[PDB]
């Protein structure tokens, strides 16, 4: 019943700093430990440090001293990681992880992209010809974008492909198979959200 | 800095098979922990204190080990278990993770379902012309894609992207996007996406006219 | 407080608890616990366990008053853990008094 909510993705300029949050909700533990862990390019995991949020105590990995600072607002059950003086190697997904004996919860992670590039929104184009439809989400920065279909009512037969990067710009696609007969008869929308620019785009697939 | 080394780094197993992966420490730890991470998700604690299963972890998993050698076993491999597993130690600062074992499942071979789409009228209206090819639910991963614009190949201007192995049916999926300028698109007629694959002994062709 | 003896510093030992979570906690918090013990003189005790029991209670008590003027607080996980490390320490202090001095 306890859950960890982390803050949303950040695009930061090299040299600047950012601060991310991890809020523990419906929690009832007195003394639990909160670790912070970094994941670089979908693979390698590194421990940064920890805080025991209920009285004081704070641990660091030597490698991140001078780079991360861990604190807690124990009035609102929110734990913070300050990241100083960023560079490109600090681009990564950052996780908070709660531990209390048997119990463990991990946050959904916060994507930090360190770049001098400028937030750009995507353009969404529909892909019209069981049968297969799609959405092309092209020319955005930074990651992530999430793609839903009919707001999540369409989950079976969805493929959303990882974004790949062409000339400072990301492009991803998502495809959906639906019964020959539900389309065009029923309304097919793909919903795309780019949390950085704060655009949300609902493009209907109509037959071409 | 206790170093953790996991082997193998990649492993394939058949449904039903007993699978074992090892995590080895450069020095003694008292306990080992293991995490599962699937594509898109955050790691989740799978076994803690060497042999205890976390909540919602299926019974077919087990852990053991002592000193510097620890293993994770699955008595019967299922499609859901395809994922990356990491070990982790809390013996001393800095707490470290292993580099992961990536576990994939063998399945009977399947041919891709191929769909090509022309550029939408929005795209042409503002700048360019992206022709997209989907290639879905195939096994095994090794595929290959060539575009033809009126019988001529094109390598430059083509973004490919693969999914990881599906948890339900253990297939793979790819999209190939050929992107062109409006001008070059309205200068040609026939648009073919073309895949090579173990299943068929001859190319899989999908085309359209403009 | 003039009835107590105070022992010299000792290295705090590592204690093992039966789970990694507790082992890590202890090792991460142990600098907050005492590294000297208060005791009553040896000539009041018949056996080792009675000396250890008093040394434990006296030491926990003084340490919890000294450090709540600082502005520290202790969870109950901390008092249990102090209980275990201070017991060991009281035992070592007993062996100092009776064998080594």
């Amino acid at each position: 019943e306890v859950q960890l909510q982390q803050s949303g993705p950040e695009l930061v300029k090299p040299g600047s700093s950012v601060k991310i949050s991890c809020k523990a909700s419906r929690n009832t533990f007195t003394d639990y430990n909160l670790d912070w862990v970094k994941q670089s390019h979908g693979k390698t995991l590194e421990w940064i440090g920890n805080v025991y949020p209920n009285n004081g105590v704070t641990g660091y990995n030597q490698k991140f001293r001078g780079k991360a600072t861990l604190t807690v607002d124990k009035s609102s059950s929110t734990a913070y990681m300050e990241l100083h003086s960023l560079t490109s190697e600090d681009s990564a997904v950052y996780y908070c992880a709660l531990y209390y004996y048997d119990v463990s919860y991990w946050g959904q992670g916060t994507l930090v992209t360190v770049s001098s590039a400028k937030t750009t929104p995507p353009s969404v184009y529909p892909l019209a010809p069981s049968v297969t439809l799609g959405c092309l989400v092209k020319g955005y920065f930074p990651e992530p974008v999430t793609v839903t279909w009919n707001s999540g009512s369409l989950s079976s037969g969805v493929h959303t492909f990882p974004a790949v990067l062409q000339s400072d710009l990301y492009t991803l696609s998502s495809s959906v198979t639906v019964p020959s007969s539900t389309w065009p008869s029923q309304s097919v929308t793909c919903n795309v959200a780019h949390p950085a620019s704060s655009t949300a785009v609902d493009k209907k697939i109509a037959p071409a | 800095q206790i170093v953790l080394t996991q082997s193998p780094a990649i492993m394939s197993a058949s449904p039903g098979e007993k699978v074992t992966m090892t995590c080895s420490a450069s020095s003694s730890v008292s306990y080992m922990h293991w995490y599962q991470q699937k594509s898109g998700t955050s790691p989740k604690r799978w076994i803690y204190d060497t042999s205890k299963l976390a909540s919602g972890v299926p019974a077919r998993f087990s852990g053991s080990g002592s000193g510097t050698s620890y293993s994770l076993t699955i008595s019967s491999m299922e499609a859901e278990d395809a994922a990356t597993y990491f070990c982790h130690q809390w013996r001393s600062n800095p707490y470290t993770f292993g580099g992961g074992t990536k576990l994939e499942i063998k399945r009977a071979d399947a041919a891709p379902t191929v769909s090509i789409f022309p550029p939408s009228s929005e795209q042409l209206t503002g700048g360019g012309a992206s022709v997209v090819c989907f290639l879905n639910n195939f096994y095994p991963k090794d595929i290959n894609v060539k575009w033809k614009i009126d019988g001529s190949e094109r390598q430059n201007g083509v973004l490919n992207s693969w999914t990881d192995q599906d948890s339900k049916d253990s297939t793979y999926s790819m999209s190939s996007t050929l992107t062109l300028t409006k001008d070059e698109y309205e200068r040609h007629n026939s648009y073919t996406c073309e895949a090579t694959h173990k299943t068929s002994t001859s190319p899989i062709v999908k085309s359209f006219n403009r | 407080l003039g009835v107590y003896m105070l022992g010299s510093a000792m290295s705090r030992p590592i204690i093992h608890f039966g789970s990694d979570y507790e082992d890590r906690y202890y090792r991460e918090n142990m600098h907050r616990y005492p590294n000297q013990v208060y005791y009553r003189p040896m000539d009041e005790y018949s056996n080792q366990n009675n000396f250890v029991h008093d040394c434990v209670n006296i030491t926990i008590k003084q340490h919890t008053v000294t450090t709540t003027t600082k502005g520290e607080n202790f969870t109950e996980t901390d008092v249990k853990m102090m209980e275990r490390v201070v017991e060991q320490m009281c035992i070592t202090q007993y062996e100092r008094e009776s064998q080594a001095y």
